[PDB]
């Protein structure tokens, strides 16, 4: 308070957090959700709005057509883009943006000119002194502790496995996936039509993500347990709306996540994760990947399914060769770990060379976030 | 109450809470910071991208 | 336009909470009162 | 602060009427026209054409009472100006080039009722500016809370709507044409069977005395049948104006059933209490919970002692069991409707949004399409 | 000793359509509605009817409470459409069921107790010597006689797209909406309320419906004909009631369809059949999109209003690229189309091997659907 501190702001697909450098904790984490009214309203003197922002925006899900302004990871529409970042500004961390610089992170193979926006509806409008961008992924390792091994972050809108080696990443070998949470979400919603459930607007799509979130897991082995629920009735468990009705979705538990790793459930080309990650790790050099296999690190919302670690280990493992040692790191605060990340580069004394400048800004036009940041 | 202290208490969910929580508990900041080998190491890692970079 | 035609926006709902236990106050109290005499009877 | 408005409720089966930002109306009055049906002999005596009002209840019988408005839509026009001058002039005692106003129908009406009805307002009374409101939004109103559905039931129309946070829903409006003049008739009805025969215009006003005094509904129907036959303990005794004595006994709870099972009348549709729940469902999943928690009736016909338990018992056991149910029937609620036009006549934000006189001038009787709801 | 020809039962809700197989038209069309009386019979010596089945069940409106055994394309009274199925069997076709095989339509997402209640009640109540469940718009494109083209049914109780490349169809590209005929006779209901006219009673829901089929059509520029409406009366039309009263619709001609393309009239947040028909296109991959923008089929009886061929190809030619060329195939019996198609699949001496017989019934039990049928 003394002296200005920076903010970190990680915004993905899913849900935006917001915190001050240094600090343990994000002060604000809410969906990333800008909601519009869509049914007539007769109610005069009392509290209507033309937009609703943030957490209140999920809170009245029944009037509203939910709209997410970041869809796969890529900024679509940027008036509820600059919506959602003046309500993190002004109505959760009530801070002045003038004051203090701000850290944005940002996914690795992207458009080039989403950083050109960013860049300008930053220093134009909301008139920083400073700003930094940096990737998503080597900012979890930064926050495990480790220098160099292979990271796999699936969020909400996209999954990429990077590989670093001596903290400093390398290019050629990152591997990127448009399979994430809300493809999964969509596919659950599918695969529930089949019991005769119907989910057809987005609070039903909350709602069928609330579902996935609570009562999901991957399977150790999948024939084995399609025969197990074959078998008996066990693997049942009941969900209550908030209409009141109960649901018993059963069978569906494991067939959810199991598109992370058999992704010709969605007829998509690509192929799951492990044998991706796997392809990133032989792109590097025979040298270091005695390293990459034992620094195996998950992080991203999709990764807490339960038992995701033994099923990962065990699919890397069959493909790697016997000689070598499998070791995945899994963090208890995951989800979290590349905010974690920005606090830990936001309190670095030689960072604080790494700062664009307002009038380096002004001087050189919106490109120089390319040849400032890395 | 008015009071928004009791308003942020009441809105947000109580898996929020757990993770607020559960990271507050490790303090996992403070432990990469206040360890001096780790830190100034990435102090020097930050300076060869500097000196890399341009 | 289509959603809130019909009403202005941000308006305060304190408001109509007050009338509402103004008017109720009327009803404890019990007032007298008389309706307002026209100006043309003035 | 300048000239109050007024406000004006014209239900199918009485009128009421007052100042904005009053508590209770002043003048509440039956919405009949009367005119006389026999020989005039004593010269002299002065002539009158028409009966308007609690005037025509006194002298009913050397009249035909009609009723102006119908199933809620108003029939003859010519009656609905004698009803509002004599409301204006003789119970009020206001000049309407003075005042706005403000009324009250109901939701699903044909377009020309509404044309017309702000024609009428504007070209012959006058008057500054006028508005129009559906009544169960005003009965919301007058609840005092933000969030229900809503149950009107008037001699005319029965009608539910749902309204979450401030925002009604177009799509789960329900009308019903089931009200306090069919109830009525069926009571007629059914009298036959202990012999009293009402048939004239004149005997329906003391059927309509005997409903509204005489008659409960019923929280078990066949078990009050079974006790209704072992016993004579539910037999009451009425007077009648020239002096005989009826004993209705079974057909008390008869008579408001027919609310409950409408198959009594011959109408095909259901229930008030199914009504209210597939209004209900036809909303969202995320508000259901709280239209549960928030049942709101309005209109005289829900002045039944016994109402509330039967239509909680009955939603209970239409809903799942998992969600409370409580009904809020406020003592006042017949002139809910009316205490809620009073809230809002007199907000400070609702003042501009009166359908001003040279808006009317320049768009024609259309304009209260564009705005009011 | 030849083999004698199969039966083709079409069931969308609202009208069954029924014949045998070779032939150009199905000998057999009536409404799927079922009545019972509601009033007291005082007459001694009637007959003693509980249920009015299909067409007879229309001539007695007055006196019965019709009802419909499907509901959005889902069997919700399997005892009752047992009524409509033997009426068809023994009244109409007259011929024995255990003699010929039988085939059977249904919606594509339909929960599969549904499926296995159909197999079953085929062959343990009307014995039936072989049967089979085919997708309805498959047969619709067999029937236009084209191998690639998107098909988008549209019927009383749904709306489907389903696209198909070279004899493959894509099961992601699947899209199914609950937009249908008899969601837009209770717009009209409601529409034709403000007029001042009212319908209440099914028998006059049936009402409702025939004026609409007579007297409605869909107009190229809705803002340019609602101020032609509203600026002269040469737009209105007159219907006679069975009571025998002329009705004047006029503004309401052109207001119920289209709903269809804007659903948003009633409610739903869904997107119009324009749009549906874009995404289902646009969710196929790209070498076959060119083709699929030049075989769109409309089939099933709600696309029979006239000028939905018109407004659609300018609507999709709105949406699509400007390069491609949009061709809307209507063909002028398209109503029957999907039968058309059922027939040519049960003449086919290729088609013969894939009945679904009653031995392997016999061991396979009511699963058996799942596995040899699509
Ligand atoms: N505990 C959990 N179990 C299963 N899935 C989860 C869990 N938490 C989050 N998710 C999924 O992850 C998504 C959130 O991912 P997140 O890491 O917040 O994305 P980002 O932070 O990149 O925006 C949610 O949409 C949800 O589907
Ligand atoms: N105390 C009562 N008990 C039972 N029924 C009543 C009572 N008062 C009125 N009613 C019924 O309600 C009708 C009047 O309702 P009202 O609120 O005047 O309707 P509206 O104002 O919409 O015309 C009467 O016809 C009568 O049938
Ligand atoms: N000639 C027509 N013009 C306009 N609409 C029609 C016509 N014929 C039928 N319809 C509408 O189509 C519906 C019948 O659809 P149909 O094709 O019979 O469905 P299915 O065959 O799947 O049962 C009816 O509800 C009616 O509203």
């Amino acid at each position: 308070d003394d002296d200005i501190a920076a903010l970190v702001v990680d915004n993905g697909s899913g849900m935006c957090k917001a915190g001050f450098a240094g600090d343990d904790a994000p002060r604000a984490v809410f969906p990333s959700i800008v909601g519009r009214p869509r049914h007539q309203g007769v109610m005069v003197g009392m509290g209507q709005k033309d937009s609703y922002v943030g957490d209140e925006a999920q809170s009245k899900r029944g009037i509203l057509t939910l709209k997410y302004p970041i869809e796969h990871g890529i900024v679509t529409n940027w008036d509820d883009m600059e919506k959602i970042w003046h309500h993190t500004f002004y109505n959760e961390l009530r801070v002045a943006p003038e004051e203090h610089p701000v850290l944005l992170t940002e996914a690795p193979l992207n458009p080039k000119a989403n950083r050109e926006k960013m860049t300008q509806i930053m220093f134009e409008t909301f008139n920083t002194p400073a700003m930094y961008v940096a990737i998503q992924a080597v900012l979890s390792l930064y926050a495990s502790g480790r220098t160099t091994g292979i990271v796999m972050d699936s969020g909400d809108g996209v999954t990429h496995t990077v590989p670093i080696y001596e903290g400093y990443a390398l290019p050629h070998a990152i591997l990127r996936l448009d399979l994430a949470g809300r493809d999964l979400t969509d596919y659950l919603m599918k695969i529930l039509t089949e019991r005769g459930y119907s989910f057809t607007t987005t609070a039903e799509r909350e709602i069928v993500r609330d579902i996935k979130e609570k009562l999901c897991y991957v399977a150790l082995d999948f024939e084995q347990e399609m025969a197990t629920a074959a078998s008996s009735s066990s693997l049942e468990k009941s969900y209550e709306l908030p209409d009141g009705q109960v649901i018993t979705i059963g069978n569906e538990r494991f067939r959810c996540p199991e598109a992370l790793f058999q992704p010709s459930f969605l007829g998509m080309e690509s192929c799951g994760i492990h044998e991706t990650t796997f392809n990133s790790i032989m792109k590097c050099d025979v040298d270091i990947r005695k390293d990459l296999y034992a620094n195996t690190v998950l992080s991203g919302g999709t990764t807490m399914y339960p038992g995701i670690a033994d099923r990962m280990q065990k699919e890397i493992t069959a493909l790697a060769p016997s000689t070598m040692k499998i070791k995945i790191i899994a963090p208890p605060e995951r989800k979290y770990s590349v905010w974690i990340g920005g606090s830990i580069l936001a309190s670095l004394s030689t960072f604080q060379q790494m700062w664009i400048s307002k009038q380096e800004y002004d001087e050189s036009g919106p490109s120089i976030v390319h040849r400032k940041c890395f | 109450e008015e009071d928004p202290e009791y308003l942020r208490l009441r809105n947000r969910a109580a898996d929020l809470r757990q993770d607020f929580n559960l990271m507050e508990q490790k303090k996992r900041v403070t432990m990469i910071l206040q360890s001096p080998s780790f830190r100034e190491e990435l102090e020097g890692l930050i300076q060869e991208q500097m000196k890399k970079g341009n | 336009a289509v959603p809130n035609l019909f009403v202005p926006l941000n308006t305060n709902p304190k408001e109509v909470q007050e009338m509402r236990n103004k008017i109720r106050e009327q009803n404890l109290q019990d007032i007298k009162t008389a309706g307002p005499q026209s100006q043309v009877l003035c």
